[PDB]
RNA sequence: AUAUAUUUUAGUAAUAGAUAAAAAUAUGUACAGUAAAAUUGUAAGGAAAACAAUAAUAACUUUCUC
RNA sequence: AAACUCCAUAUAUAUAAUUUUAAUUAUAUAUAAUUUUAUAUUAUUUAAUAUAAAGAAAGGAAUUAAGACAAAUCAUAAUGAUCCUUAUAAUAUGGGUAAUAGACGUGCUAUAAUAAAAUGAUAAUAAAAUUAUAUAAAAUAUAUUUAAUUAUAUUUAAUUAAUAAUAUAAAACAUUUUAAUUUUUAAUAUAUUUUUUUAUUAUAAAUAUGAAUUAUAAUCUGAAAUUCGAUUAUAUGAAA
């Protein structure tokens, strides 16, 4: 009993997936920019068409932000929060973070950002945004033999495919491959007359690999290839982001049983396994430039693993596996993470952010008509708990109070 | 048109009844059953020596 | 004594003289548990009134004595 | 549709779910120890399942005492308490509640289904 | 109310033509208690059989010569004869 | 071992004996046989259900044998 | 009757070497209201409405008279009369008070998506009360390959208490999941909705509700758990 039209689905999913960012006012914003930072450095700015693009495959605009507001996705640029992290993240020697904060402060929106950088600044980003699908049991998986991890060949080809779209081509073609691969075809045509597909040295493209299309115990095969080259190439930079990171630190063991009934550890499947390789260091890319830029998320639990990587406590040794995972923390510190806090916004951001609302009219009548506008501000900051971005944005819209 | 218990009585009808699971009649050639009367004879006869021998112990 | 550990429940009885020659004990237990030493032993549980015999089998093994002597008796309602 | 040891299946039933809801022997325990026997994904759905899964898993269940046999002990052991002049098994007989309860009022139940052939 | 099988027509077999009711039997092996095997003609198909209580295990038959199961597993790091004699007082009764 | 085709079996049903005192075709003819009671027993079975058993072999024929 | 009374409230004073700390408290002693004042608007100096300025100022408990109902109690206890005195008095062992056709009250749990379940350790937020016929912390072991949870066992740290324990309150709020529901899944492509979209293929009246009833195994208390107790596990999964 149910049209193609009318909205099936829960609250946050319809605010997602029903496209009722449609009915939307244009708005002429600026475009974000890190070499004209100076110029929008405490605006609100629209992403670039490319950045969009990319930002969308890549999966950086999440469900239960307010992306539906507005025409499309937008931020501000601000000085102590975003434009210090790219600062850092330009100079730093070892270039690896994981941007910790508060709970809806902006840690998404700042990888967002970090994303739309490395696209202006011609680089490849391996995007890995909610790790849950793949650490969380609800997708095949298979123990490979050559590989000594359980490999999930549905999520492995769903991010192949995202690092091939995400990405401009010309950038991706640039790089001639290392070795020579062969794989198992599964094309619908030439399936009987090319029962292999072989990828040659030089002749060959990272970009052509990425398009290779197997059976899916060779599809594991397929993503530590595609790595290898990653990691060996030093012609373009490689962003490697993993976002709801907490998540991972967490949930140390899978919902995944092996063939006696219990759990697989994190680090005994594929994708956990390169994660945490790449994060230390390891799988060392060849070019400067190449970062890993890793995210918590308040929704997922909190323990002593992540305080105890970062210079925050000290380690004790007697707290459970379950609060505290020392593997993680060893990992963390090997390879050398540089926190880095996100920063509650300022009065002037608020205003800021207030003003562009109004601009875009999503501000109520009983706060717009009647009312000075620096006292609104002021009682706007008060209740976002003194400039908690997202608490701001449902104070302003979701209250209805 | 019948219950379960009624086929399985039926069935126990059946493994007592001669109802299609019988062989054909064993004929016999005239040689053959010269041969098979001269066995039976002979084991007759043993048969009533052996009862005499018994009966006269 | 139920919990595995620390059974199982014994108590004195006249069962060698039993053993030797066919006389039952009348028990007034209900909570002994029968035991192996006692299968083809005439026993007389008591049912409240009225002593009950029974020739313990080896099915019995685990029970107790009383749950074989039924106490009330079979319900039924005077349809006036 | 997908059919397993005679127990048809609706697609989109996750399987071990699916297995513990109509195999009399199993429950959830033993429904995920199955999956992992096999090598399902948990909730992995029962259309997924190709032939030679739902072979190893029809051969599994076999292997398993589940289903008729299973029923036919709790009937066995019923029939030996009755046997012996037992009150669990006298109350078995009358239909009455076994388990040391009240039949002053509500009793329904027991009186329903505490037959000695118990199970159906 | 009285429960039947109703009879269909009997067929008619012919004076002479009279067959006489061989039924299938097989050679079944009895081994008893004791390793005496012993054959018999037998209408179920087993070709051998062993039996536990026989008249070569009875009393009656040679006077000159799984609750109890369960309750020996649990109850078996006790030990549970000298048992007997500790608990057998005849006074009471 | 497995697939298709062509067949074959399984409709599972009583009498197996010229049946002989349970019940059923009550007139013909041919062939054959003997009932009942009472008594002694035997799982439920009891005065009363079913089944078993309960007069005599002289002479004769055939067979085996001392 | 009201009032004095108690609890709770507001204020003041006292005391507490701010390690028995919670001073944001506890407890003795006061004071405080059955609130006051003024302007108007209706009805006759007052009384209800409204407005204003002054205040922390707004409840609950106990107390339920006389009579009546020959209301209830001789099973709290006692006493009158009357009856029993080897029994209607006294002790032990077991059984019963838990029986089950129908019926009647009180409750509890349910019959799923404005509602159920997993999870949430710099442990979100309470109060009141108990612990020398005790309260039992941490930690080890088993159920259970990690560990947590829950349940037992092991063994008693601390305190007979503003000091330690019972005891990290729970809803809340957040992520995840949820059949009925082809209102979803997974194979392909698809893409500026990517924890997602579109296309084409295949996915065909009690559940992944409920927890009655029963089977087996363990554990707890006790000397003892059969009639007849309480947990846990693996199955069972009525009715609704
Ligand atoms: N920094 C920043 N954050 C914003 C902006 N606009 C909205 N946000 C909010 O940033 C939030 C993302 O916070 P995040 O740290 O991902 O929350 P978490 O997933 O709970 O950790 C969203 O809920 C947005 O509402 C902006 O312009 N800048
Ligand atoms: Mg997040
Ligand atoms: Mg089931
Ligand atoms: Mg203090
Ligand atoms: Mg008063
Ligand atoms: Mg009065
Ligand atoms: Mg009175
Ligand atoms: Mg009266
Ligand atoms: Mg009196
Ligand atoms: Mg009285
Ligand atoms: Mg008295
Ligand atoms: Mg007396
Ligand atoms: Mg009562
Ligand atoms: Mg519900
Ligand atoms: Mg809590
Ligand atoms: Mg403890
Ligand atoms: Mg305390
Ligand atoms: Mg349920
Ligand atoms: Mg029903």
């Amino acid at each position: 009993r149910v049209t193609p039209g009318s909205l099936y689905k829960n609250w946050t999913n319809t605010t997602h997936t029903a496209q009722l960012q449609q009915t939307a006012v244009p708005l002429a914003l600026p475009i974000f920019n890190f070499d004209d930072i100076s110029k929008t450095l405490n605006k609100v700015v629209s992403y670039s068409n490319k950045q969009y693009k990319s930002l969308h495959h890549l999966g950086s605009f999440k469900k239960s932000q307010f992306n539906e507001l507005f025409q499309k996705p937008v931020c501000l640029v601000r000085e102590d929060a975003t434009n210090s992290f790219l600062k850092k993240l330009v100079s730093h020697p070892v270039k690896k973070f994981i941007i910790t904060g508060e709970p809806g402060v902006g840690k998404t929106v700042l990888l967002s950002q970090a994303h739309a950088y490395a696209v202006d600044s011609k680089q490849i980003i391996i995007n890995i945004s909610y790790p849950e699908l793949f650490l969380n049991g609800r997708n095949d998986f298979s123990y490979d033999d050559d590989l000594k991890l359980f490999i999930q060949p549905m999520y492995l080809k769903k991010l192949i495919r995202k690092i091939l779209k995400a990405n401009d081509p010309a950038l991706l073609k640039s790089i001639e491959l290392s070795k020579d691969y062969k794989f198992s075809n599964a094309n619908p045509k030439n399936a009987s007359v090319k029962p292999f597909v072989t990828l040659n040295k030089t002749k060959n493209t990272v970009l052509d690999l990425l398009s290779v299309m197997t059976h899916p115990h060779n599809r594991g095969k397929l993503m530590k290839a595609i790595i290898d080259e990653l990691s060996v190439q030093s012609k373009v930079p490689i962003m490697f982001t993993v976002d709801n990171f907490s998540k991972v630190l967490t949930t140390a063991y899978s919902a995944y049983r092996n063939t006696e009934n219990k759990q697989i550890y994190s680090l005994d499947l594929q994708m956990g396994k390169l994660m945490m390789d790449i994060i230390s260091g390891e799988t060392k890319f060849a070019n400067g430039e190449s970062s890993t830029i890793l995210a918590i998320s308040g929704v997922d639990r909190t323990n002593k693993t992540l305080p105890v990587a970062l210079g925050k406590i000290p380690v004790d040794p007697y707290v459970t596996r379950y609060h505290y995972e020392p593997k993680f923390v060893e990992l963390l510190q090997k390879g050398n993470v540089t926190e880095f806090e996100v920063p509650k916004l300022n009065k002037q951001e608020v205003n800021e952010l207030i003003d562009y609302y109004k601009q875009s009219n999503v501000l109520l009548d009983k706060d717009i008509t009647g009312k000075k506008w620096e006292n609104l501000i002021d009682e706007k900051y008060f209740l976002s708990g003194n400039g908690n971005p997202r608490e701001l944005l449902k104070s302003l819209v979701l209250s209805h109070r | 048109s019948l219950s379960p218990l009624a086929q399985r009585v039926v069935t126990q009808l059946s493994v007592m009844s001669a109802s299609r699971k019988q062989p054909k009649l064993l004929k016999l050639a005239r040689e053959d059953l010269i041969k098979h009367q001269t066995i039976e004879k002979c084991w007759s006869i043993y048969q009533q020596q052996q009862r005499e021998r018994r009966n006269l112990q | 004594s139920r919990s595995v550990w620390k059974g199982p429940n014994i108590v004195p009885l006249p069962i060698r003289e039993a053993m030797t020659k066919g006389t039952p004990i009348r028990t007034n237990a209900r909570a002994a548990t029968i035991l192996p030493q006692f299968v083809g032993l005439k026993f007389q549980i008591h049912n409240g009134k009225e002593y009950v015999p029974i020739e313990i089998s080896e099915d019995m093994v685990g029970h107790k004595l009383g749950e074989f002597a039924p106490t009330r008796k079979r319900f039924s309602y005077t349809q006036t | 549709v997908v059919h397993i040891l005679g127990k048809g299946f609706k697609g989109k039933e996750v399987i071990k779910i699916a297995l513990a809801s109509k195999f009399y022997g199993i429950g959830k325990t033993t429904a995920e120890k199955i999956c992992s026997k096999l090598g399902f994904y948990p909730w992995m759905r029962m259309h997924q399942l190709s032939e030679p899964q739902i072979m190893s898993i029809a051969s599994e269940l076999s292997t398993m005492t589940i289903e008729g046999d299973a029923r036919a002990i709790v009937k066995d052991n019923i029939a030996l308490k009755r046997k012996i002049g037992s009150y669990s098994g006298m109350r078995h007989t009358l239909h009455l509640p076994v388990r040391g309860q009240h039949t002053r009022n509500n009793a329904k139940t027991a009186r329903k289904l505490n037959k000695i052939d118990r199970r159906g | 109310t009285r429960i039947t099988l109703p009879r269909r027509p009997a067929k008619k077999i012919q004076l002479g033509k009279s067959r006489p009711a061989i039924y299938h039997q097989f050679n079944v092996k009895m081994e008893l208690s004791d390793g005496s095997v012993v054959i018999r003609r037998s209408q179920y198909p087993k070709g051998e059989i062993r039996l536990i209580q026989d008249q070569r295990n009875n009393p009656l038959w040679n006077p000159s010569r799984g609750s109890l199961d369960r309750f020996n597993k649990r109850y078996s790091s006790l030990f549970s004869t000298v048992e007997l004699s500790e608990e057998n007082k005849k006074k009471t009764q």
